[PDB]
């Protein structure tokens, strides 16, 4: 072939006066050393040299890949193998067909299966028996001694869900690993690898190289950092997460907090302390539980779906089958081994068996899952977050009975869920009226009656940066931890040290939501309440212009927190502390003004109808009535 | 000529493929019509060299891929699978079926790439009739058994083969993989026995202006809605509300695509439940229903996986829900079925859609069925009670997930059974005939859209349904309802008579 | 980065033309940063208005494809992409 000759040249030329450093000279000097065997070359280095060589390469790469390692083993003896990386092109596994033999390709794909590495004979010296002549490097189509060997390794790769077009078994392809490419995948692992696919006696087997598991943009990051300084980012975020959902927002925190995660811990005795956080959900059939599902599935590309009564125990851990060729018993991994690092969602979890939940009890605290089978001994990661969805026993959460009759789970499971809502139905007049407006609007209005702060994109990329972050905790943060936690467990669903590790989680996740590197106290006081709150109603009714009763109890807490210190005022002095520490937020006059009237008629409300506030002889004195808490 | 056209459409484009309508040839040439039918294998090279010289002439400059190619199609051969005969061996055959089973990729060699031993000389056999003209002597040492074959640098073609509902298919190249099973297809191709088909061409409006026009002045009648009522299931008697909701159900609502929202697909197909005795009208208006409509499904109180016995490889088999799918799935004795399958109910008609995760088997499955279920009261007799699980023993689940919900209750007035055995002693057609095509038409053209004033009349009929007890479900299947109203007036808008007669519909069924 | 993209995908498909749906998912899915199918195409438009001799368009019945030159030089286009940006600012 002589443009295999001109592809060498070529490629030497390349390797000779790429540069203003030579980047190769120190990795063909490295190649001298007996371990290292393999030369690892950017395709974008070869296209930006020449266009005609990377053309040729790219489309005849079987035909010239040994002139590539002739030509460097002609350089590095001047002073082996030939790998390539950084192809631009990614390509399913369904895209491959007969017409793309022979071309350089990289392929995406989850690794299912392993086997071991045995020695593969390159070139052959023979030995004629009636003769007796020495025939020497003879190549093998598919002594000892004076032989060459190349280690090998076969992997069967499985397509991945994404990609998975619905009602579709993902196909498996079987891929050849030589020298340095030998035992760098793992079981379990999704791996882009770069190579050809080449035909065996027929049979269809890929050939790869090379394996794949500060530089963003200035307007990208730009835009990442000026949305980490809003002060509104929590309520933002959970806006636009749920921009279709009314109501419901504790949920909707939750969710986003378990997005977030915390750290894991590993401590000195070896023992791993779990950083994820695991959600249930209970709720009355009305309250919309599966919506949540959906929306979580659809915005994090890490998400798997499935059904509780169809699961079983081998389906969603793992199941031990004997391999049809190989005549042994290997592994078939389940869903929650799937999600790993991920998240992975249950619905209908009360109609699964026991028999499955005893199962699912190792994945869900010490995060991993063992097998002792039929002489299969080992350990598999369950690192995920999993978020459960259930209805109580009877379809009507009938109030003649109490909250611990009322649902149907184990004690364990009970404790080992961080966040536990339960929804009760009500008839409002004022929900009944929203809810039927919101859902008509999207029935009518689909596209226009949408208003999201922050893009998908935007939040998923703010996202990953975040959660790179490992905050610290603060002295104060640990004494008002402890304070809390005494406070707490002092008063069915018992508070044990689980629940003060998924505070502590919640702290971390707060701290890593605002983007700071250390852990203050507000993140603490901001998860008491979500602790608190169990069972949570569809929304608070309006009190009498209407406002919120989250809203009155907040102002009634902080101006009884200011007079109880000052302790150790006047109505007007009062107001201007109050309108002193709402500055941050009131941006126009109309606001000042209408905060001014909420004031007024809050103090007044409480001095005259709650009687939390004492009038003592047009500025009148005010104390707090000595039973308040 | 159209075929002009086509030739400059095809140098725009540089894909060398020809569609041939055979309706065309026989009007143009009767004999050579019988020639391509009696010998496509020797007139289709023939076209192809007259069409290659053509476009060569016209624009010699064409740097093609391949040498442009003709696919006839439509041959008027349209014989069923089950009248094939030896006489028309090697002729071109048209069938209509179904897609089972579509194979891997499998290579053919069409190339032999031959090296000299010696001084590598190298050389390429075309592959004919199933034997290769191996080389035996060298090109340049002329040394005899020197040559040796490269899989990798040899020509493969990829070739399918399909099981079609059986015969099976062998795609080639191009058509390989252009089906997806499933699906209907009417396949042209040459028929050969070794029996198998040898695929050429795959092919995936139906009225003329006077149906469209009788079916105008139909719908311009204010009575059609009631006058289709009378037509359906006439050996049925005094049942009008039902078959108002049966209809309405085929009409169903409109399908809306929800991506942008970020939400999951809606269901847009109404689901009916029935109970009440057996010996009823249960058995025979299922029945009914299940001839009447197409793709319909009969079933009496799910997807398997089967080996392949070639590659010991587990695939996977579809039930009787899925091959149903935008179809009509009917159930008999709802309540006499296992729990388990109801479990299984619960993901089909909330989602539209299923999944198993079984023996590391996980995927997810399309199935938009609409289902009409028959029950039977656990008393076999209507116990004067209150709910209806008083008497029939069903969860709130399965119960809000139904749309609508009819009891069938004989009533102990004589009257009604003078008139009963009347109808059977004494025990149209220009409407159902025309009302399959009408129900057709409807479907794919017109889709109904929502109002304002209907908005207001739904907003307040929820505030007012729930001051009875009410779900959002209720209200969804509501808004199913008017669409499917307003399909039958064929407006395209939903108006307050939709909403009004939806509402009328519903409190009448709350109501008995 | 995009041009740079695409040029790699026509090398890589072995095509002189290609439709919209195509190129636009394997952009997608060969991208460093997410985005969405009509945010490609409106990139698309962009680029053909501004650069048409290297790229061009053509319509044919209901589909619109893709055509581009593979022998012109990514340096002077990326300096002409410089020098429109610039200018643009
Ligand atoms: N706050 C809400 N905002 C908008 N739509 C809602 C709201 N609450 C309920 N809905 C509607 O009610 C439907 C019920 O949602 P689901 O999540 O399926 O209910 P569910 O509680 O999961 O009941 P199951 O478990 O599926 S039987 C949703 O699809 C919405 O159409
Ligand atoms: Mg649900
Ligand atoms: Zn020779």
């Amino acid at each position: 072939d002589e443009v295999a000759e001109k592809c060498q040249k070529l490629f030497l030329d390349f390797l000779e006066e790429f540069q203003g450093e030579i980047k190769y000279l120190q990795l063909a000097e490295e190649l001298i050393r007996p371990e290292r065997n393999t030369l690892v070359v950017s395709f974008v280095d070869l296209e930006q040299f020449n266009q005609q060589l990377s053309t040729t390469i790219q489309e005849e790469f079987y035909r010239v890949y040994p002139y590539l390692c002739r030509a460097l083993k002609t350089f590095v003896k001047d002073r082996f193998y030939v790998a390539f990386q950084d192809l631009p092109t990614r390509h399913k596994i369904r895209e491959l067909t007969s017409s793309r033999i022979g071309l350089l390709t990289r392929i995406s794909g989850q690794v299912v299966r392993t086997h071991p590495v045995h020695p593969e004979l390159v070139s052959g010296t023979f030995l004629c028996l009636d003769c007796q002549t020495v025939i020497r490097d003879v190549e093998q189509q598919f002594d000892t001694n004076k032989s060459r060997f190349v280690d090998f390794q076969k992997v069967r790769i499985q397509e991945t869900q994404a990609e998975l077009p619905r009602g579709s078994i993902p196909r498996s392809l079987e891929v050849i690993l030589r020298a340095e490419a030998v035992e760098s995948a793992q079981a379990g692992d999704k791996c882009d690898f770069t190579g050809t696919l080449i035909v065996v006696p027929y049979r269809l087997v890929f050939l790869a190289c090379c394996v794949a598991p500060n530089q963003m943009t200035v307007k990208e990051w730009e835009k990442v950092f000026e949305m980490s300084q809003d002060k509104n980012l929590y309520h933002n975020l959970c806006t636009s997460l749920f921009p279709t959902i009314h109501g419901n927002d504790e949920v909707k925190r939750g969710v986003l907090l378990m997005l977030f995660g915390g750290v894991p811990k590993t401590t000195g005795e070896g023992t791993s302390l779990r950083g994820d956080i695991n959600v249930c959900i209970v709720g009355d059939p009305s309250t919309a539980k599966s919506q949540f599902l959906k929306h979580v599935e659809e915005f994090s590309p890490r998400a798997v779906y499935t059904s509780g009564k169809a699961s079983s125990a081998a389906g969603l851990t793992a199941a031990v089958v004997r391999d049809e060729e190989s005549h042994e018993f290997v592994i078939e991994a389940g869903a929650l081994m799937l999600a790993d690092n991920g998240v992975c969602c249950i619905d209908e979890f009360d109609k699964m068996d026991v028999r499955d939940q005893v199962a699912i009890h190792e994945a869900m605290e010490q995060q991993t899952i063992s097998i002792t089978k039929a002489g299969v001994k080992a350990t598999l990661n369950a690192r995920t977050s999993i978020l459960a969805a259930a209805n109580p026993i009877s379809g009507h959460y009938d109030r003649s009975k109490s909250l611990k009759q009322n649902i149907n789970l184990s004690a364990p499971i009970m404790s080992r869920f961080d966040l536990f809502f339960i929804l009760v139905d009500e008839c409002n007049e004022v929900t009944d009226y929203a809810i039927a407006r919101r859902i008509v609007d999207l029935h009518s209005r689909i596209e226009e009656s949408i208003d999201r702060v922050y893009s998908l994109d935007d939040i998923r990329r703010y996202l990953l940066f975040a959660r790179q972050f490992k905050p610290k905790i603060s002295k104060e943060s640990e004494d008002f931890i402890v304070e809390q936690y005494k406070h707490l467990r002092q008063r069915s669903w018992r508070i044990t040290v689980r629940q003060l590790e998924s505070m502590i989680r919640l702290s971390e996740a707060m701290a890593r939501m605002h983007c700071c590197d250390e852990v203050q106290p507000k993140h603490v006081k901001e998860a008491f309440r979500l602790l608190n709150k169990s069972i949570i109603r569809v929304e608070t009714p309006d009190v009498n212009l209407r406002l919120g009763f989250s809203e009155y109890c907040r102002i009634s807490n902080l101006i009884v927190l200011h007079l109880r210190k000052v302790e150790e005022l006047k109505r007007s002095e009062l107001v201007n502390w109050y309108l002193k520490e709402i500055e941050s937020e009131i941006d126009s006059e109309e606001e000042l003004i209408n905060k001014k009237r909420i004031i007024e008629k809050v103090i007044h409300r409480l001095t005259h109808y709650d009687h939390v506030l004492i009038e003592l002889t047009e500025d009148p004195y005010l104390v707090v009535n000595p039973n308040y808490l | 000529p159209l075929y002009m056209q086509r030739l400059g459409e095809i140098n725009v484009i540089g894909e060398p493929f020809l569609n041939v309508n055979c309706e065309h040839i026989k009007s143009f040439d009767k004999n050579l019509y019988r020639q391509l039918i009696s010998y496509p294998q020797e007139v289709i090279p023939t076209f192809d060299m007259a069409v290659n010289e053509i476009f060569f002439d016209r624009y010699p400059d064409s740097i093609l891929e391949h040498q442009i190619q003709v696919r006839p199609f439509n041959a008027l051969k349209t014989k069923n699978m089950r009248n094939l005969n030896p006489e028309d061996i090697d002729q071109l055959i048209t069938i209509s079926g179904m897609v089972i089973r579509t194979s891997q990729l499998i290579p053919e060699m069409q190339e032999a790439f031959f090296q000299c031993q010696v001084c590598a000389h190298t050389t390429r056999v075309e592959m004919d009739r199933g034997r290769i003209a191996e080389p035996s002597v060298c090109g340049r040492c002329h040394t005899t058994h020197s040559m040796a074959l490269i899989h990798n640098r040899s020509l493969f073609s990829d070739k399918q083969m399909i099981k079609l509902q059986t015969v099976i298919l062998f795609a080639h190249n191009d058509l390989v993989d252009k089906v997806q099973p499933g699906d209907r297809v009417n396949v042209t191709g040459i028929y050969r026995a070794v029996t198998h088909i040898d695929v050429i061409h795959y092919r995936k409006k139906l009225f003329s202006e006077k149906r469209v026009e009788l079916l105008k002045e139909l719908s311009r009648k204010p009575d059609i809605y009631e006058r289709l009522a009378s037509a359906l299931a006439p050996s049925i008697y005094e049942h009008e509300d039902i078959k108002k909701g049966i209809l309405l159900q085929l009409f169903g609502g409109t399908r809306k695509d929800f991506s942008h929202t970020g939400r999951g697909k809606f269901r847009a197909e109404i689901n009916i439940l029935l109970c009440g005795d057996p010996g009823t009208s249960k058995s025979q208006l299922l029945q009914y229903v299940y001839n009447l409509v197409p793709r319909g499904q009969y079933t009496s109180g799910t997807a398997y996986v089967m080996k392949d016995p070639e590659t010991r490889q587990l695939v996977l088999q579809t039930g009787a829900l899925v091959l149903s799918d935008n179809g009509i799935c009917c159930i008999d004795e709802f309540d006499k079925m296992n729990e388990s399958t109801r479990s299984v109910l619960h993901e089909v008609m909330e989602q539209q859609t299923l999944s198993i995760a079984k023996a590391g088997i996980i995927c997810q499955l399309n199935a938009r069925t609409s289902v009409l279920a028959a029950a039977n009261p656990i008393e076999s007799q209507w116990n004067p009670k209150k709910t209806t699980i008083e008497n029939i023993q069903l969860p709130h689940t399965l119960l809000s997930r139904f749309d609508l919900i009819f009891l069938m209750l004989d009533p102990q007035d004589e009257a009604y059974d003078r008139r009963l055995a009347h109808h059977l002693v004494a025990l149209e057609l220009l409407d159902m005939a025309v009302l399959k095509d009408y129900i057709a038409y409807a479907h794919s053209t017109i889709m109904p859209r929502l109002s304002e004033e209907a908005s207001q009349a739904l907003i307040e009929a929820y505030v007012d349904m729930r001051k009875i007890g009410a779900y959002p479900r209720q209200l969804e299947s509501l808004i199913r309802l008017a669409e499917a109203h307003a399909k039958v007036r064929l407006s395209n808008k939903v108006e307050a008579i939709d909403v009004e007669e939806a509402k009328r519909l519903h409190r009448e069924a709350l109501k008995q | 980065e995009l041009a740079r993209v695409l040029r790699s995908v026509f090398v890589s498909e072995r095509k002189p033309a290609l439709s919209m749906e195509v190129a636009c998912a394997r952009m997608v899915g060969s991208c460093c940063t997410i985005m969405s199918p009509g945010e490609m195409e409106k990139h698309l438009l962009l680029l053909s208005e501004l650069l048409p001799d290297w790229l061009s368009l053509h319509r044919i019945r209901t589909d619109t494809y893709v055509k581009l030159d593979k022998a012109a030089d990514l340096a002077h286009i990326t300096a002409r992409l410089a020098h429109q940006t610039r200018a643009e600012e």
